[PDB]
DNA sequence: ATCGGATGTATATATCTGACACGTGCCTGGAGACTAGGGAGTAATCCCCTTGGCGGTTAAAACGCGGGGGACAGCGCGTACGTGCGTTTAAGCGGTGCTAGAGCTGTCTACGACCAATTGAGCGGCCTCGGCACCGGGATTCTCGA
DNA sequence: TCGAGAATCCCGGTGCCGAGGCCGCTCAATTGGTCGTAGACAGCTCTAGCACCGCTTAAACGCACGTACGCGCTGTCCCCCGCGTTTTAACCGCCAAGGGGATTACTCCCTAGTCTCCAGGCACGTGTCAGATATATACATCCGAT
């Protein structure tokens, strides 16, 4: 009988043997449920896809195919619900976004 | 020595997102780390969901309810969109 | 070897930049001083930590995860160097 | 008669300027020693990484951009353009490092 | 100097409206009596008609001043006009508009003009797998409105539920429904608009980005389909459906294209397409096609085989100046002014037979076009609509 | 079988008793606009605070909100309580 | 009459004596109640919950008057205003 | 034979045995060393008398012979590091200590 | 159902640091909070440590390392005195 | 009416000053060539002394003037003077202070004055086991400090190494070594001064406090303890060192008392006390003692056994009118002028006898007292110093 | 600056209640004592990367000199907030009664840990090339004295 | 408002190296069993959450009033920006040592797991004394008058 990543059953781009394995290891609990990992393993590739796509986006808009670290940061800092999610977050050479307060703009 | 990481999975993911991109070598480490935080985050919440329970067991009820606490608005409703919907499929095959 | 008086490395038009990129328009020139303050007591708190990692490790050489556990313990979390 | 720009002209493109871009604002070198410096006060004779003082770098200018962030607004609160040692003072206050 | 487009022209030539097909709901123009023709018939209603355009249920009509004449189903706010009164669809009517317009385009459910001033009107609604989006996030537009607010466009291409724009500047713009690729500029996740951002994203009106290529200078859209020439290098962009090879170039592993591909289409007078397949007219005056054989919409025979290499049309001698498409059926105009068609012929959109399928192009003589010079020819859903040069 | 349904109860936080809060806080003089800012204030801070301790309700499939929901609630958000219990 | 200022200086003191909570108890319930409709329906609440929120909320409150209170001063004045209380959660992090 | 807590042997009142348990139970390591729960019970010892003589003595300063939270507090927010170590707990029923700003007062 | 707390060791310092000195019931749940939390923390972060640097055992090693981390001064100082002198003690008898 | 004491009144009768003993560190105040004295001597320099205070290694003296006269050891400025000049410590000399003194109290290595405005001037330093202190927080004061700044106070007390003030508002505040728990307000682990918050809480003048109790009226202390008297109840309240009974009464299987607890000393006109015992003055003007045995101390002689409860001295007949101790040594001074004296005489501190332990009250009867009138007598540790009526009474 | 009137607030005392402290019976969690496995101590190795010298290029720091514009004090106007008093609202407290649902218990089923034999996913190492940095020069844009 | 000047954006060509794809090669995940108990479940106990009646009165509300405060505007000046010039020393490329990070190979000893045993610590009763409460009063502070 061929074998079968546990992943490609769920679907999954994310390795669902691999986080199974870190959970049990990795001194949460006596026992890790079989869903468990699916489950985390998907939501860990849920935000994994939507910061690339949004990074993606970014690298475009600055006539560029490969992503940097610039592009990460404009599109975690662009987005409410991740600038919230990676708010205590620092991303290196990520830089910072264009602000100026209007009473520091001429009159 | 064999130092495991996610920028496989990371980069599979991003060839199904954008097929034309790529990623330079910093961006993936700060991707890696991301995944890393997260599933830090929501394991060790978990963890305290089933200790605060009294149970010994981590199932995917204790990992939903950790996303939900863990991520903000709508990433937390199609998180568990996304987490229902493979363990669903999971228990098919 | 003894290493002295090198927070005036971190210099006037130094400081000023990072102020630009923070959206400052105008500077007093007592900030310079109390920025070197100011950044004295960050890298005092958080190499702190760094080298107590390090000792705990049985190490001479502060690595870079020791930096990066130190922010962390610290609210200061870092992505990029592991 | 000679060309210069208005007061602020100039500092409002280095603003624009440091912003669009992402490369640090701190001279290496220096700063390299300032962490060595510090560090002798916690233990004789320590080697870094060089990624390790980079992470530190990288840590210490976010960290002082920001804070200039809220310094700024301090000071525009006290209806000033001007950032003030009083005004990093308050901003540090009200995140809790005072 | 710096990348600039000029305005298009209006087309000049006079002409009258011909129709023919199913008119149930109204698209055949005729009133709501006639709900059917099999040869092509006057439009009436209509002053100095000088370009048309056919959507899935309804029409648009270019007239020499500029103003817009439409007709069919108003169900969704296609005519851009009020329907209240009885047959007030089923004939042609004006358009209110802030201005003249220079052209014309029409989808499924929407349709769009350019205004002389370079501003995009669009009105109606898209349509996905899910039903109405609307034609902007707020919902429906029975009324024109401004999409392109503060920029200068030059052309307009619709496709079934999508609708392209060009800005002066070379840009290219896209919007609507983004299940087939059409809109070129979205990921497999968020083309079906379930994202966190749902339909903002489809709805609004986004550059389509192609990475180090020079500034575009012309559009087409077929039903499912964007095509685009780059400056310069003239090589022609591909992005949309292509099941049955509607882009006229390969899709390795994908049954359509995302993100626009390259491909090697030469010399392009012109791009029509229906479905499944894809009419091309060049600059010498050459017609091929692409797409599935079925029903004879290639025209190229007995063919049991999907095309997937632009092919002439071998039957037709002369030179055409104009194709067009219906959703399964195909039209040629030669330059002394006859009628070519093609294709499923089940609703009398050939204008020719007896609702047999043409399986290769035959000439349309009845008593509106034996001896009169033919223009325009585009076809829609269950009819075909068609402008003949007028005296 | 009585449904009631709770309305403008943030109203239930009146102005002295704001004032007092802000006395405790060592304020000495109030603008009025500041007591309808306040109630805003709170009205955020209970709903991320309560929606969190719902969730941890809901999890132990239980209808009443506990003390422990609540601390634990605090705590996630690093607003740590003593004097309810953990 | 005592002069505008001095009755308020003497309820500072007061209340930084003492420890009571300083919010009508039955109407914050009320709030907490009717907050709490909006996640799940016909909730029920232990007293010592909806109380344990009391604690919170006005220690919080508390707190972030005496931030407001430094930018008050800050600007020279000796009156809160709404752009204080605004400053002061900005800062914070919570805007 | 005759038994002796752990805790006597360490010279403490804190209970090394349960420390003990409740470090094996708590999902911190596959592991726990011999001398952990007795270093740690010996910190929480310390840590509990620091707290409980600053209190003490509030308690002492206001003519009350039992300590409550409002001495706990007064005991923390006055002790510099104490109040670091909690500086994001809530005391409850513990109040504030008084401090009213200077330009506040009257001159 | 017997739910245990530091409640009795709490009492027995306080005894020590004031005899004639006693406790309400709501000043003894705050004590026995701080001491859960306290726990958890030194806990918590000698679990990291021991992660850290790929070992499987919380020593009074971790402990001490994560004492020096989460306390602050002096406190630290004299923590790491308090739990060097019951180890000692303890190690002899 | 809200509870105040007044400011006490300086002694008035004049007299002159005799010592003897050891005075190797010059606590002899006769120059640097006498090292010994076996009878009471004078002591020439001081101009109409009126009060007198032994401390360890030295002496204060009291003037009709309010002046003080200080000699003996300085190593720790506790006299409180300039000790530059070559042979200036062993000869009595006066004090630089802010005004006039009112009352005057010595330990082993510090001094304390009353001035007659209520302020509370201090010299020296204090000593714990880890050795010296210092004054306050900062270290010795070679010259006079005020310690009690901007408090009205009424009264002080000196044991070897902790001094006692009283506020006119009946106030206690205790400060010095605490190993023995002498300043009664400190536990157990912070009395060595190991704390996070080292000696700061020793060596600040702070409040002892017992809660729920009238304010005090008067304070005692001898060398490792204090003693209070309630005011109202009347009730006597002791703390320190207790190894011996020390206090009086009993503590509950421990050798001192951290905290005041409550003794049932009644009528007490005063107390002093050495190291391991207490001599009690009561109103009646009878003496009781408490303590150990050894080297007869107790002055009730063939006693074998630690003497737990206030027993009354037996041989001492005659009215008492003062009472004084040395480290291991007992005096008492009758109404009429005679003076008695017992315990270890091997520094020759008993004034009679050559050496030998007295283990009964013994007076004193040599040329410079036979037939004078002896006011006080208070002694050190190898030295014993007293107070002779003057023929002058200007 | 001095003083009395008027209000608040701290303080002494006497009584009463209820929560704290201590007692006890019980049980179940920790101490004993023992064996067996495998984490960690320890020694010794390989070689990475940290450190530190020379010396050239030049980016950037430092310095100084106008002078424009913003910080700051002063001050004059009027709104708005504090203070106090009298009216009004519902909080607070207690008392009664119901039942939802928290909490507990004994089942017994279903799941997750575990082990061993297998093997393919994922890691490290190695080119190879094209994305992008770098540059130079011309198009365009924004600022500023008339 | 105008054109002169300086900055930024942008377009195309050239060269460099890091990113991306391949290829053995382990070793971690998989399969397929078995065993044991965590937890799913159902029944049952009874806490405490809820809700209304009704009295008392603390506190909220409303209103009038006066001042002291926010705020806007003017004047003064020093201080910070802008720019040009000189100066420092960062930056970089090269060379080279060797500290110590990372590793391996062995073997000790420390820790988990158990079963028995029994006393530490729990629940729960029970009584008294700390402190809540009340009141009369002395004391401290504010404020107007002079």
């Amino acid at each position: 009988a061929k074998a079968k990543t546990r992943s490609s059953r769920a679907g999954l781009q994310f390795p669902v043997g691999r986080v199974h394995r870190l959970l049990r290891k990795g001194n949460y609990a006596e026992r890790v449920g079989a869903g468990a990992p699916v489950y985390l393993a998907a939501v860990l590739e849920y935000l994994t896809a939507e910061i690339l796509e949004l990074a993606g986006n970014a690298a475009r808009d600055n006539k560029k195919t490969r992503i940097i670290p610039r592009h990460l940061q404009l599109a975690v800092r662009n987005d409410e619900e991740l600038n919230k999610l990676l708010g205590r977050v620092t991303i290196a050479q990520g830089g910072v976004l264009p602000n100026i307060q209007s009473v520091l703009l001429p009159k | 020595t064999r130092k495991e990481s996610y920028a496989i999975y990371v980069y599979k993911v991003l060839k199904q997102v954008h097929p034309d991109t790529g990623i330079s070598s910093k961006a993936m480490s700060i991707m890696n780390s991301f995944v890393n935080d997260v599933f830090e985050r929501i394991a060790g919440e978990a963890s305290r969901l089933a200790h605060y329970n009294k149970r010994s067991t981590i199932t995917s009820r204790e990992i939903q309810t950790a996303v939900r606490l863990l991520l903000p608005g709508e990433l937390a409703k199609h998180a568990v969109s996304e987490g229902t919907k493979a363990v669903t499929k999971y228990t098919s095959a | 070897k003894v290493l002295r008086d090198n927070i005036q490395g971190i210099t006037k038009p130094a400081i000023r930049r990072l102020a630009r990129r923070g959206g400052v328009k105008r500077i007093s020139g007592l900030i310079y001083e109390e920025t070197r303050g100011v950044l004295k007591v960050f890298l005092e708190n958080v190499i702190r930590d760094a080298v107590t990692y390090t000792e705990h490790a049985k190490r001479k050489t502060v690595t870079a995860m020791d930096v990066v556990y130190a922010l962390k313990r610290q609210g200061r979390t870092l992505y990029g160097f592991g | 008669k000679p060309h210069r720009y208005r007061p602020g002209t100039v500092a409002l493109r280095e603003i624009r300027r440091y912003q669009k871009s992402t490369e640090l604002l701190i001279r290496k070198l220096p700063f390299q020693r300032l962490v060595r410096e510090i560090a002798q006060d916690f233990k004789t004779d320590l080697r870094f990484q060089s990624s390790a003082v980079m992470a530190l770098q990288e840590a210490s200018e976010a960290y002082l951009v920001a804070l200039f962030e809220d310094t700024n607004l301090c000071a525009i609160h006290a209806k000033r353009v001007t950032i003030m040692p009083k005004d990093i003072q308050l901003a540090r206050r009200i995140r809790g490092e005072r | 100097i710096a990348f600039h487009l000029e305005l298009p022209k209006r087309r000049t030539v006079l002409g009258n409206v011909l129709v023919c097909g199913n008119g149930d709901v109204g698209q055949l123009g005729l009133g709501e009596d006639i709900l059917e023709r099999k040869r092509l018939s006057p439009v009436a209603g209509i002053p100095d008609a000088v370009d048309i355009s056919a959507g899935g249920m309804h029409n648009l009509v270019l007239t020499k001043s500029g103003d817009i004449y439409s007709f069919g189903c108003n169900d969704e706010g296609a005519l851009g006009r009020d329907t209240s009164e009885d047959g007030s669809e089923s004939k042609p009517d004006l358009i209110d508009l802030p201005g003249k317009a220079l052209c014309i385009s029409a989808g499924d459910s929407h349709s769009a003009c350019l205004l002389e001033d370079g501003r995009v009107f669009a009105w109606g609604s898209f349509r996905d797998s899910h039903g109405n989006m609307g034609l902007t996030i707020d919902g429906n537009k029975r009324t024109p409105i401004d999409l392109m607010e503060g920029t200068v466009c030059c052309s307009i291409a619709s496709g079934a539920d999508h609708l392209v724009i060009l800005t002066t500047a070379g840009k290219v713009f896209t919007v609507g429904c983004a299940e087939q690729g059409q809109l070129g500029r979205l990921s497999e996740r968020s083309i079906s608009g379930e994202g966190r951002r749902g339909k903002r994203d489809l709805l609004r009106p986004t550059q389509l980005i192609i990475t180090r290529a020079k500034p575009f200078e012309a559009i087409w859209a077929t039903n499912y389909c964007t095509f685009m020439r780059e400056s310069q290098t003239q090589v022609i962009w591909a992005t949309g459906l292509n099941n049955f090879k509607q882009l006229a170039h390969e899709t390795k592993g994908k049954e359509f294209a995302l993100t626009p591909i390259k491909t090697e289409l030469k010399d392009i007078r012109h791009i029509a397409g229906g479905q499944h397949h894809t009419v091309i007219l060049t600059t010498d005056l050459k017609c091929s096609v692409v797409g599935r054989p079925e029903y004879g919409r290639l025209g190229l025979g007995d063919v049991k085989d999907v095309v997937e290499k632009p092919t002439i049309v071998k039957k037709l001698t002369e030179k055409i100046v104009s194709v067009g498409c219906g959703e399964v059926c195909s039209y040629a105009v030669t330059i002394d002014g006859k009628l070519y068609s093609w294709g499923s012929g089940v609703n009398n959109q050939l204008g020719v037979g007896d609702g047999d399928d043409e399986l290769e192009p035959i000439v349309v003589v009845s008593k509106n076009t034996q001896g009169k010079h033919m223009l325009l020819a585009s076809g829609g859903g269950q009819h075909a609509i068609f402008l003949v040069k007028a005296d």
